RNA sequence: GUGGCGCCCGAACAGGGAC
């Protein structure tokens, strides 16, 4: 009907076969010879292992999306798939064969090889040379090709039978106008999504939450749930997921505070399952709300109190981030999720005074067109990181050995406060950190301490507030208790104020 | 019509990551197949794509080109076609660059280049893609416009035959050129209608000037060292521009921070510490000593907006080698766009690298490779860059 | 006998920084 080379012919046996189809051969020849799939054959071959699809492994001939909520809802669902594949090169023309009996009969497979490596793509490219006409007879039309079969879009009866007619335009390359769409049900019942345009969602979902286990089948419960979660908003597996490092038989369950988290979540779930269609005429609006300790979720929504869609924001890097870092990665991240259901970016509306953090984005070493929406939630530091003085331009270092360097640091202060560290099995940098906090920890709240490392001084710019370490928890507590602030930074081997008569430990 | 074959020698067939954007580069890409430049063949196969929206112009300019095969591919077509680098640039008023990029457009396209020729066409939500955009001199591909070197040739025959002190030079999308700038003008009108006797299309202006780039001398930290944190940040710079300029000497800097006082305690100067403040201070401020550029040692970037809406901006190879000192401050429709104001800001100094030393390589930008990859293209201006947060010591040249 | 995509994780190359 339509069609559009070699690689960069081949002998490739089997193993033990299957005796179910065994004689398929004989019968897919004849239903290939109808359909002239294939011929009768030059040394060309690849492996073929199963069944009642008499596929062939061409793995060793290899050697040789769209949103749930990602459509309008227009009054027409078209999905049909004529196999499929079956009905439109010569070098490879021939050399698919195979065979395993007790002649080795094989010959000259000459159509689309449903699995050679790529032949979706060609597929594809079919499905839109069939739409090419399509448009250029009504452009008006929406298609999908997210699987082989059809996602038409014509807003009823009368636009069906335009729709038949077209199907049967599609006959005319030999394909398939059958009267047995998955019209009926709006719920995409194959691939796992509840579509409906009134509500769009995913179909399956299911949590056993009843013993404890704690190998596999609570990841493969988060990571579903989660990634599921498009439009079921409630629900967080980050602790969950972070204390599962590298696990599948260890069966040891969470904590009581993440697991009563997560009866919560699962009950929730049962609340009714809607999500909002596709709105072209207007824009979404879009508020993201602290889920607490680090948990963030957002909701894209064109429809108030109508959640349109729903996600979260847990995405961390480096050692210590903040606020404002979870809400720009959290912006790109959303922004990406907009792009891909809608394209446009929807009303960035939470709550922040923008001021506040206009002088943190003027703060930070890093585009949010948004608007600083009241709601209850606190977006914010809680350190004030001065560019100014207040104090006693504290002295606090230390050096070790490459060896080990046993942590064991120490500070002093220009009105006589010196303090140790005996940090057992530390090192350079997390000691210094650690003596300063302690040195902050009796300081006043007026309290400048001269730094003498640049991770030091790296992190602390950087107004850190959620802490993994416990250390950089204290600090950042002593820092919300503290108002007057100054920071500094500086090498050692140069000398001034008291920075040898405190460098002299680096051993003893 | 003529050409010739290829120069070839990647195969890095990846192109890019906007709904309205989507819907009105269709647009360019439907007329270019009207007039038939760019086939719609994308099913075969298994290039990078970008919308631009600048000064003067109304649409959404069509965007093309791989940085990964224009690289692989540079070296014969570039050396083969190798610029004596003109340094002609000082003694200058101003200079426009070419508007038009379908004079070339124009060409007995290339095929053997299809298989390098890649292209792209989305789809939204992966639903409506479209197969692909092709051939020779499409829209960039630097060695293209050496291919057109005979064609720059060809018209900087009459220009300058007409303008002897009026030097014609060629750049991607863009010409090169301290008399009246009007009669710059003018050479460009004249030559706007000379391309039209011969086929050629010209497609308010900036028209980029030499006499204004300078380079910015860098200041000291502070007229006295009253209190120990403007000394101790003006000896922190010290010691790291030590590697810059090594005349930063602690024979008495040390010492000079006599007792164990506190930050901002008072300080007054002695005759040896303000004679070295002094003597230093002229020393930095003294000129680049040593750093010479050569085209075939590759550069480096180093942008920051230090701060308040103002840029930091330097082109350099080595550690403490800076070749260029240059800054940006004043982004006008900016100044709130922190990262439109220094993509504007960046692209410029591009410019000047390509005049201090012809190219313009890889930054360093400090946007989150999130955020850069998701408002490149919000004002995309005019390659492969990284990313930095890094510390202070370009606080050097000033607050 | 296998893979597409996805997911949970791991390993790893490169680069930078620090000692």
């Amino acid at each position: 009907i339509e069609t559009v080379k070699l690689k960069p012919g081949p002998k490739v046996k089997q193993w033990p076969l299957t005796e179910e189809k065994i004689k398929a051969l004989v019968e897919i020849c004849t239903e290939m010879e109808k359909e002239g799939k294939i011929s009768k054959i030059n040394p060309y071959n690849t492996p073929v292992f199963a069944i009642w699809r008499k596929l062939v492994d061409f793995r060793e001939l290899n050697k040789r999306i769209p949103h749930p909520a990602g459509l309008k809802k227009k009054k027409s669902v078209t999905v049909l798939d004529v196999d499929a594949y079956f009905s439109v090169d010569e070098d490879f023309r021939k050399y698919t064969a195979f065979t395993i009996p007790s002649p080795g009969i094989r010959y000259q497979y000459n159509v689309l090889p449903q699995g050679w490596k790529g032949s979706p793509a060609i597929f594809q490219s079919s499905m839109t040379k069939i739409l090419e006409p399509f448009k250029k007879q009504n452009p008006d039309i929406v298609i999908y090709q997210y699987m082989d079969d059809l996602y038409v879009g014509s807003d009823i009866g009368q636009h069906r039978t335009k729709i038949e007619e077209l199907r049967q335009h599609l006959l005319r390359w030999g394909l398939t106008t059958p009267d047995k769409k998955h019209q009926k049900e709006p719920p995409f019942l194959w691939m796992g999504y509840e579509l409906h345009p009134d509500k769009w969602t995913v179909q399956p979902i299911v949590l056993p939450e009843k013993d404890s286990w704690t190998v596999n089948d609570i990841c493969k419960l988060v990571g579903k749930l989660n990634w599921a979660s498009q439009i079921y908003p409630g629900i967080k597996v980050r602790q969950l997921s972070k204390l599962l490092r590298g696990t599948l038989t260890e069966v040891i369950p969470l904590t009581e505070e993440a697991e009563l988290e997560l009866a919560e979540n699962r009950e929730i779930l049962k609340e009714p399952v809607h999500g909002v269609y596709y709105d072209p005429s207007k824009d979404l609006i879009a508020e993201i709300q602290k889920q607490g300790q680090g948990q963030w979720t957002y909701q894209i929504y064109q429809e108030p109190f109508k959640n349109l869609k729903t996600g979260k924001y847990a995405r961390m890097r480096g050692a210590h981030t903040n606020d404002v870092k979870q809400l720009t990665e959290a912006v790109q991240k959303i922004t990406t999720e907009s792009i891909v259901i809608w394209g446009k970016t929807p009303k960035f509306k939470l709550p922040i005074q923008k001021e506040t953090w206009e002088t943190w984005w003027t703060e930070y070493w890093q585009i949010p067109e948004w608007e600083f929406v009241n709601t209850p939630p606190l977006v914010k530091l809680w350190y004030q990181l001065e560019k100014e003085p207040i104090a006693e331009t504290f002295y606090v270092d230390g050096a070790a050995n490459r060896e080990t360097k046993l942590g064991k640091a120490g500070y002093v202060t220009n009105k006589g406060r010196q303090k140790v560290v005996p940090l057992t099995n530390t090192t350079n940098q997390k000691t210094q950190l650690q003596a300063i906090y302690l040195a902050l920890q009796d300081s006043g709240l007026e309290v400048n301490i001269v730094t003498d490392s640049q991770y030091a001084l790296g992190i602390i710019q950087a107004q850190p507030d959620k802490s993994e370490s416990e250390l950089v928890n204290q600090i950042i507590e002593q820092l919300i208790k503290k108002e007057k602030v100054y920071l500094a930074w500086v090498p050692a081997h140069k000398g001034i104020g008291g920075n040898e008569q405190v460098d002299k430990l680096v051993s003893a | 019509i003529e050409t010739v074959p290829v120069k070839l020698k990647d195969g890095p067939k990846v192109k890019q990551w906007t709904e309205e954007k989507i819907k009105a580069l269709v647009e360019i890409c439907t007329e270019m197949e009207k007039e038939g430049k760019i086939s719609k063949i994308g099913p075969e196969n298994p290039t990078p794509v970008f919308a631009i929206k600048k000064k003067d112009s109304t649409k959404w300019r069509k965007l093309v080109d791989f940085r990964e095969l224009n690289k692989r591919t540079q070296d014969f077509w570039e050396v083969q076609l190798g610029i004596p680098h003109p340094a002609g640039l000082k003694k200058k008023k101003s200079v426009t660059v070419l508007d038009v990029g379908d004079a070339y457009f124009s060409v007995p396209l290339d095929e053997d280049f299809r298989k390098y020729t890649a292209f792209t066409i989305p789809s939204i939500n992966n639903e409506t893609p479209g197969i692909r955009y092709y051939n020779v001199l499409p829209q960039g591909w630097k060695g293209s416009p050496a291919i057109f070197q005979s064609s720059m040739t060809k018209i900087l025959e009459p220009f300058k035959k007409q303008n002897p002190d009026i030097v014609i030079y060629q750049y991607m999308d863009d010409l090169y050129v301290d008399l009246e700038i009007g009669q710059h003008r003018t050479k460009i009108e004249e030559l706007r209608q000379h391309l039209l006797r011969w086929g050629l299309t010209t497609p308010m202006g900036y028209e980029l000037h030499p006499d204004k780039w300078t380079v910015q001398p860098i200041v000291l930290p502070e007229k006295d060292s009253w209190t120990v944190n403007d000394i101790q940040k003006l000896v922190g710079k010290l010691n790291w521009a030590s590697q810059i300029y090594p005349g930063i000497k602690v024979r008495q800097l040390s010492k000079l921070l006599r007792g164990t006082k506190a930050l901002t305690e008072v300080i007054p100067l002695t005759e040896e510490a303000e004679l070295e403040l002094a003597e230093n201070r002229e020393i930095l401020k003294e000129p680049v000593h040593g750093v010479y550029y050569d085209p075939s040692k590759d550069l480096i970037a180093e942008i920051q907006k230090q701060g308040q809406g103002q840029w930091t901006y330097q082109i350099y190879q080595e550690p403490f080698k800076n070749l260029k000192t240059g800054k940006y401050a004043r982004m006008r429709g900016a100044h709130t766009n922190d990262v439109k104001q220094l993509t504007e800001a960046v692209q410029k100094i591009t410019t000047e690298s390509i005049v201090i030393w012809g190219k313009t390589p890889k930054f360093k930008l400090p946007i989150q490779k999130e955020t850069w990859e998701t408002w490149w293209t919000e004002y995309w201006q005019a390659p492969e860059w990284e990313f930095v947060n890094t510390p202070p010591l370009v606080k050097l040249w000033y607050q």
